[PDB]
């Protein structure tokens, strides 16, 4: 892919990649999409699938863009983490990686900082 | 057809005592016809399919689990049965897989390269293989024994299998070994389960629960699997993907089972009848540590 190709070649994936979306350019294909029940409670990244109705649940190293495009994690120390887990998006999403680079996980609650987490 | 609806079919016991010719298969249904719930890969159908299966088996299922998947990766770089069995299985299993080529993966640890290469010298619970070469087949008039990666699988079962644990083995009507059937005999049980998703392919996984060590049964490897094609031949399935809306009972569950370092002269009558349920699984216990696995 050229895009992932791109991406691993600059300093700043995120960055390219998410300019790159702006532009026209056409997301990040192949996002392993699983089958889960539905009654999850819908917070963002997870041990297993935990998909409400509203969501569709992602195989974390698969919508991950440093995953993806074969370069480093930002902490060079840490280990990814979406990798291993489970990534909620809204049920139609289209774009997961773009969704995941522009959203933040409340740390206390664990739902994403789109209006599903409720603290302070 | 109701029977679209289950996860898929396992071989019936009556096949597996047939002296079945080798031919061709010849399925009725190459048109494909079924739906994917909307968005999914054909893969996560079909691995989901086969943890269905093995939801219905005495699979020993202990905490610290050690879980093998070989050829998983894709020609698109993602592992979609990794994340399947990620999903699958308790919390905490220890979760390794490999193909030849590069490719991202949910597993706490992926080896690139030839199977045969695996750095990992430990003991497994349970080994799946997906590995498949389309077309390198043996060349001749004859659909003969396969020697591939296969000798390695086979290897695994003999020396890097816990007693108790259990095997997945994919296999097609051309991509197959002798050996590997003939060692389904040291199994409690064993069988072929085609997924109902890809109902449309020669595609078995041909599977050991419960490895014993010891052979239970005796098994002619070139009898069995013509055995298995007879068992396509003689039977027409629809296909489908029905059994993927009924997910709330998918999570493998800690079946009650105990890990212990037995020695070959502790494994009487009762050790038996345990590894037979899913009960134990002989092997070394420590918790092996890979630099990957969130810990
Ligand atoms: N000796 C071998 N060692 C490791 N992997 C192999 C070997 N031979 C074939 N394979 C892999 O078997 C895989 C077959 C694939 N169709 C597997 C699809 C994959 N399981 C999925 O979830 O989509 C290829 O990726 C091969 O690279
Ligand atoms: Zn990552
Ligand atoms: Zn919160």
């Amino acid at each position: 892919s050229s895009i992932l190709s791109l991406c691993a070649f600059s300093v700043d994936p995120k960055k390219t990649y998410l300019d790159f979306i702006q532009q026209g350019g056409t997301p990040i294909a192949n996002c392993v999409k699983m089958l889960c029940d539905h009654a999850g409670t819908g917070m963002a990244i997870t041990v297993k699938p935990d998909a409400t109705t509203s969501q569709d649940s992602y195989g974390g190293a698969s919508v991950c863009i440093y995953c993806r495009a074969r370069v480093e994690h930002p902490d060079v120390d840490g280990l990814c983490k979406l990798r291993g887990k489970f990534v909620q998006v809204p049920v139609g999403i289209k774009d997961p990686v773009s969704y995941v680079l522009t959203h933040d996980v409340c740390r206390v609650c664990g739902f994403w900082r789109d209006g599903s987490c409720s603290c302070v | 057809a109701a029977s679209d609806w289950k996860p898929g079919y396992s071989m019936p016991v009556l096949y597996k005592y047939l002296n079945s010719p080798m031919e061709r298969v010849s399925l009725w249904n190459y048109g494909k016809p079924v739906t994917l719930p909307t968005g999914c890969m054909m893969n996560v159908a079909k691995y989901t399919q086969l943890c269905q299966y093995l939801n219905t088996t005495t699979l020993a299922v202990p905490v610290n689990m050690r879980v093998l998947h070989l050829g998983a990766g894709s020609e698109k770089g993602v592992a979609p049965g990794s994340a399947v069995l990620r999903q699958w299985l308790p919390a905490g299993t220890i979760l390794v897989d490999n193909d030849l080529y590069p490719f991202v993966s949910d597993s706490v640890a992926t080896y690139f390269g030839d199977c045969i290469t695996l750095p990992f010298d430990c003991q497994w619970d349970l080994i799946i293989s997906d590995m498949y070469d389309p077309i390198t087949k043996n060349i001749g008039e004859y659909n003969v024994s396969k020697d591939g990666f296969f000798t390695y699988i086979c290897h695994m079962i003999r020396d890097k299998l816990a007693l108790g644990g259990s095997v997945a083995i994919k296999i097609t009507e051309f991509s197959w070994n002798a050996e590997l059937y003939k060692l389904m005999g040291y199994f409690a049980f064993w069988t072929v389960f085609c997924t109902n998703a890809n109902a449309s392919s020669s595609e078995g996984f041909l599977i050991g629960i419960n490895y014993l060590c010891k052979p239970k049964v005796e098994i002619d490897g070139n009898v069995m699997h013509a055995n298995y094609l007879f068992w396509r031949n003689s039977t027409v399935w629809n296909g489908g993907a029905y059994s993927l809306f009924d997910m709330a009972k998918f999570p493998l569950k800690l079946a009650g089972t105990a890990v212990i370092n037995l020695r070959a002269d502790q494994i009487n009558d009762m050790v038996y009848s345990l590894l037979e349920k899913g009960k134990l699984l002989i092997r070394d216990t420590n918790k092996e540590v890979f630099v990957g696995d969130s810990l």
